[PDB]
């Protein structure tokens, strides 16, 4: 387990989704459900194989949330970042092409920080690969306190999207437990 | 064990004919228990009457009574319109009758393409006499014509010849849609249904949107889907009575909503029911033919499509074409 | 198989499902370190895998400071209420070396249900076998309405207890909303 010092940690859920999940004998007790979540994140996990998006690196998925980061294989400047906003609108290429042949509407909702993590393993059983520190608590309250079909991101990933071509519009104020109140920037498109 | 069962799944816009399908299957081949259906009706009749008349004044041009007289009876049923549980009392059913009699009522049930009313309103309303009497027991038709709008899935279990069917009823409805998926996976084949005659009408999700294209598209999105790759559908192109009956009327013409419908002429294959109307025949097909364009310009041979005209409120016409289908069934799936 | 690709799930009936959180985690990230705060972490979940397997407990994952596993997998065990609730009984204890040692009030947040399950893996990377239902978000609610240093369990982890442990009214409804929407009978045990 070692330390990074930028790293771009992001969250995509599907809140959408836990209302969608019955458990009806009609539906194998909410197997049918489960099935298509497995299609969504399995087209969610073609991207990756995109050349575009080689840096980009699938962390876990929570429920119907979807973590990736941008950066951990390193040792302009940030043009990583830039990459993760660019995946985050692929997933909503993807989540659009589901609800066309799943009579549905998914929206996501995302949520992109960057700054310094620790990476590694954990667990003496099945040892599986994850990330901490504040970078990551900040990108999951990105996402939990976010809106639908948009990107939330903090200032300075904001200030940083504005020096890619981005234009963000403010959202208001977050108590981040923890950190406590902060602001924060929708993209916009 | 689990090959020697079929799930069918029927799928279609709301109203197209699904539940009359399932019920019908009930009739062929199943096994106090209606009286239950009877509040069902009334209802049916209700909604048909409060309907037509509110329709009236809504119109364009709005629609006179030959008989102003009525006007007390209109105020009677709008009054009423709205009451949680109906005490259906000896009045309404001698209100709507006398309505139901009034010329100008009944013209305005002829512009009910203008508006949304179910299927069921001119059956019911011709027989307010036999439904009003305390010692009604619906007839088999009665069950079949009444109108209750599918919300969930359903399963429903029947055999034919030791063989077995279970059948998957779902709503018809744009809402009602996003539950389809859940059926999708397993499916031995589709039922789409569609009804023919609505051709004249827009639908109930958003009073725009005409009801034969929203059931040409959801069709496209079914054939085309992702998940829908090897599964055949059988099309039963449901309400042809309804239709014949459009066509010959000539009121609203079919060219006039679907304008290709002015180029087209009746194919050479067809097969006409004895002393059909080569009108009725070319109309008949001409939805057919609109359906088959979807369905052959994809495909490549890894699933079919099937055509039958029907009438869901027909047990005749219906062993008739379920049967087309287990034969279809048991060739494709062996 | 073709159409829909292959997923690797499997119905379960009869598992039993504990959550457990740590109880002011943040005061702690507070205090310590950016590091040590991980190494303070990775040390007490690799404690708690130890217990699990003795337990006849499967880990699930660990979501930041959520653990969670369940018992009555891979193979049913009729045992399957008492070892999660046994899984939790050492959760409480195997925080209290490492709470002293951080000077910091910390402890578990413990919460159990019991049911059906469906478990497997979805996608197509980076897998890690996980739960899903209904028995599942009851089992998170009751770790999320639980009670600090105390096992907060169901009406149905009581009905396969067996009456073995000594319980007390919970009054979940009480401290979450899913349980009082839901009329769920909570209890504590003692
Ligand atoms: N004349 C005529 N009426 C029909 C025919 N098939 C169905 N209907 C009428 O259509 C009305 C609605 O049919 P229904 O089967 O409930 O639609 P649906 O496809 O199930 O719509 P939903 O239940 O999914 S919302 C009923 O009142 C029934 O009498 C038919 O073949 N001919
Ligand atoms: C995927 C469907 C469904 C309904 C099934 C389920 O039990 C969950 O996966 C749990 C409870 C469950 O898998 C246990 C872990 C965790 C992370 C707590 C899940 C989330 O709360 C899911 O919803 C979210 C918010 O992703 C949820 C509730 O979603
Ligand atoms: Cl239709
Ligand atoms: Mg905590």
């Amino acid at each position: 387990h070692q330390s990074y010092d930028c790293v771009c940690v992001m969250f995509a859920s599907i809140p959408d989704f836990k209302e969608f999940y019955t458990e009806s004998d009609v539906n194998k007790e909410g197997l049918e459900c489960l099935r298509l979540l497995n299609e969504i994140i399995a087209d969610f996990d073609d991207l990756l194989s995109k050349p575009k998006f080689s840096g980009v690196e699938k962390i876990k998925t929570i429920g119907s949330t979807y973590m990736a980061a941008t950066g951990l294989s390193a040792i302009r400047q940030y043009m990583h970042i830039g990459t993760m906003v660019e995946f985050a609108y692929a997933l909503v290429g993807k989540l659009d092409a589901i609800n066309k042949h799943s009579f549905n509407d998914f929206k996501l909702r995302v949520g992109i920080n960057h700054g310094p993590v620790i990476a590694g393993v954990i667990g003496a059983q099945k040892p599986q690969y994850d990330i901490w520190g504040n970078t990551v608590n900040v990108a999951s309250r990105m996402d939990s306190t976010g809106v639908l079909d948009k990107i939330q991101v903090t200032e300075e990933t904001s200030l940083i999207l504005q020096t890619l071509g981005y234009t963000c519009t403010c959202r208001g104020i977050i108590n981040v437990k923890g950190k406590g109140d902060l602001k924060t920037y929708f993209v916009n498109t | 064990v689990y090959r020697a069962t079929h799930r069918l799944l029927l799928l279609g816009a709301g109203e197209s004919g699904k539940s009359t399908i399932v019920k019908q299957m009930r009739i062929l081949h199943v096994n106090g228990e209606k009286a239950t259906k009877v509040q069902d009706i009334k209802n049916n009749l209700k909604e048909a009457i409060e309907t037509i008349v509110a329709a009236m004044s809504n119109l364009v041009p709005p629609v006179e009574l030959a008989n102003p007289e009525n006007q007390f009876r209109v105020d009677y049923i709008l009054s009423v319109m709205n009451v949680p549980d109906f005490d259906f009392p000896p009045e309404f059913y001698e209100h709507a009758k006398a309505l139901w009699e009034d010329e100008g009522v009944r013209a305005c049930y002829e512009r009910s393409n203008e508006y949304q009313l179910i299927d069921c309103a001119q059956y019911f309303l011709d027989k307010i006499d036999v439904i009003k009497q305390d010692d009604y027991v619906p007839s088999d038709q009665d069950l079949l014509r009444c109108r209750v709008l599918t919300s969930g899935i359903f399963e429903t279990k029947f055999q034919v010849d030791k063989v077995n069917f279970h059948m998957f009823d779902v709503g018809g409805q744009r809402d009602e849609r996003r539950k389809w998926i859940q059926c999708f996976n397993d499916v031995t084949a589709i039922i789409f249904v569609v009804a023919s005659s609505s051709y004249n009408m827009v639908i109930r999700e958003d009073n725009q949107t005409n009801r034969l294209q929203e059931a040409l598209n959801l069709f496209k999105s079914i054939w085309n889907n992702r998940w829908l790759r090897t599964i055949s559908v059988i099309l039963f192109l449901n309400k042809q009575d309804l239709l014949a009956e459009k066509v010959l009327a000539g009121k609203s013409k079919i060219e006039d909503y679907f304008p290709e419908f002015a180029r087209y002429t009746t194919p050479e294959d067809a097969t006409p029911e004895p002393g059909e109307d080569p009108r009725v025949t070319r109309a008949k097909y001409f939805i057919r033919d609109e359906f088959l364009r979807i369905s052959t310009a994809s495909g490549d041979g890894r699933h079919y499509c099937y055509p039958h005209f029907t009438c869901a409120v027909d047990t005749e016409n219906i062993r008739r074409v379920f049967n087309d289908c287990r034969d279809i069934i048991q060739r494709m799936h062996l | 198989d073709m159409m829909f690709h292959k997923i690797y799930i499997q119905k379960h009936d009869n598992v039993s499902i504990l959550f457990a959180d740590i109880e002011g985690f943040t005061s702690l990230a507070s205090q310590c370190t950016a590091q040590e705060l991980v190494m303070t972490l990775n040390e007490l979940f690799a404690r708690f895998d130890k217990l699990a397997a003795e337990n006849h407990c499967l880990r699930i994952k660990i979501l930041g400071d959520c653990y969670y596993c369940v018992s009555g997998l891979p193979e049913a065990r009729a045992d399957h209420a008492h070892c999660c609730v046994e899984m939790g009984m050492d959760m409480i204890e195997a925080i209290s070396l490492v709470r002293e040692m951080t000077g910091v009030n910390v402890n578990m947040r413990v919460g159990i249900h019991s049911g059906r399950v469906h478990c497997g893996v979805l996608g197509l990377r980076k897998w890690q076998f996980d739960v899903w239902s209904n028995d599942v978000t009851l089992a998170n609610h009751m770790e999320a309405g639980g009670k600090a240093g105390r096992i907060h369990i169901t009406k149905a982890t009581l009905s396969y207890l067996n009456g073995d442990y000594e319980v007390e009214p919970g009054c979940g409804g009480e401290r979450n909303a899913y349980l009082k929407e839901h009329s769920i009978e909570t209890f504590l045990i003692l």
